[PDB]
């Protein structure tokens, strides 16, 4: 599912702006 | 043609505070540093205790030899210029501000009730009446904003705080800038990128209208439109002009995001010639009291728990860090205006 998918990746914590 | 005479009267005060901004109105003895909120790249934000009052403000604190690193100086200087002078009900409001040797002080409302981030990790997913509550606030207050000629840049559920009442507080100004034409700089979160941002394009406000589309879809589905391991994999999904959306998606919500995660901007909702009406008349909207949203008198979808005053327990817990403060004035010509 997407919703696996999403909470197995790398980016489920905060999440930083771009310098 | 009663918004426009609000958003008239809006502009008055911020015009006169945008002009004149307030400068130099604390110190940092007249607190007590509690705890640490929450951190980034710039910088941390403390629960702190004003004395004099008793009052519980949420301090944000930036390093100007790191501000300066970063390059960062003009944008924080946008950042106080523009909150100092912001006068909306979803808006955190800044209290005080002030700087010293090493670093720049912003004091800000303290909002006990925690990041919408993290509430909806937790649940998973907003409910579509849970969420279009929350984007009814933003889009008044984007409506506010640009009428302002304020683009914001950095939509997320990281900087939307939940108050008391339940409703949202937007916080962290640092891309926030004042601009009549286009715009050139490649900042935001990646999840809420417009494809123009990442094609190193001139963009303009219809950006802040492209990443709300990405905040609806996220808090309705549980996970952005576009996610990846790599910020350049996210980037190579939203230039390709495809988006899927969750089987539990309402006809009228995939409606609404195919017209706002809109690559081409002259059918992109918000930035037509209908504005910001595009979006309030859109049927996904059809239930929604814009006056009584402002107003606040919508019973919301939720109320965070309150377990007192300069309580944390709706935020994270971070690494403290002391708070250092050179004999030596560090960047001063930089920060003058600060
Ligand atoms: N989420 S946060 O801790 O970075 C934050 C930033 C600015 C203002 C805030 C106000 N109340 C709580 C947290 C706040």
């Amino acid at each position: 599912t997407t919703y696996a998918d999403f909470i197995a990746s790398g980016r489920t914590g905060r999440r930083n702006a771009i310098h | 043609e009663s918004v426009k005479e609000f958003l008239a009267k809006a502009k008055e005060e911020f015009l006169k505070k945008w002009e004149s901004p307030s400068q130099n109105t604390a110190q940092l003895d007249h607190f007590d540093r509690i705890k640490t909120l929450g951190t980034g790249s710039f910088g941390r934000v403390m629960l702190v205790k004003h004395k004099e009052t008793g009052n519980h403000y949420a301090m944000k604190i930036l390093d100007k030899q790191k501000v300066v690193k970063l390059k960062q100086i003009e944008h924080t200087l946008n950042e106080k210029r523009i909150l100092q002078a912001v006068n909306f009900p979803f808006l955190v409001k800044l209290e005080f501000s002030f700087k010293d040797n090493s670093n720049l002080y912003m004091v800000m409302e303290y909002v006990p009730g925690g990041e919408m981030f993290s509430h909806l990790r937790r649940i998973g997913r907003f409910s579509e009446p849970h969420a279009r509550f929350y984007a009814a606030q933003i889009v008044l207050t984007f409506e506010y904003l640009h009428s302002l000629d304020l683009i914001y840049r950095d939509l997320k559920p990281e900087n939307l705080l939940i108050d008391q009442q339940g409703y949202i507080q937007v916080t962290d100004f640092g891309f926030a800038k004042r601009v009549k034409g286009r715009t050139w700089t490649l900042c935001g979160t990646p999840e809420y990128l417009a494809p123009e941002i990442i094609l190193s394009k001139g963009y303009n406000k219809a950006v802040d209208w492209w990443a709300l589309g990405v905040l609806i879809y996220e808090m309705a589905a549980g996970y952005p439109p576009f996610f990846a391991d790599q910020p350049i994999q996210i980037y190579e999904k939203i230039v390709s002009g495809k988006v899927r959306f969750p089987s539990h998606f309402s006809s009228d919500l995939k409606d609404l995001l195919r017209n706002l995660l809109q690559v081409d901007l002259t059918k992109r909702f918000g930035n037509l010639k209908n504005g910001v009406n595009d979006i309030k008349n859109h049927k996904w909207f059809a239930t929604t009291d814009w006056i009584a949203i402002y107003q606040r008198k919508v019973e919301a979808p939720f109320i965070p728990k309150f377990k007192g005053p300069g309580d944390t327990s709706n935020f994270d817990d971070y690494e403290e860090e002391e708070i250092r403060v050179s004999i030596n004035e560090k960047c001063g010509k930089e920060f003058t205006e600060f």
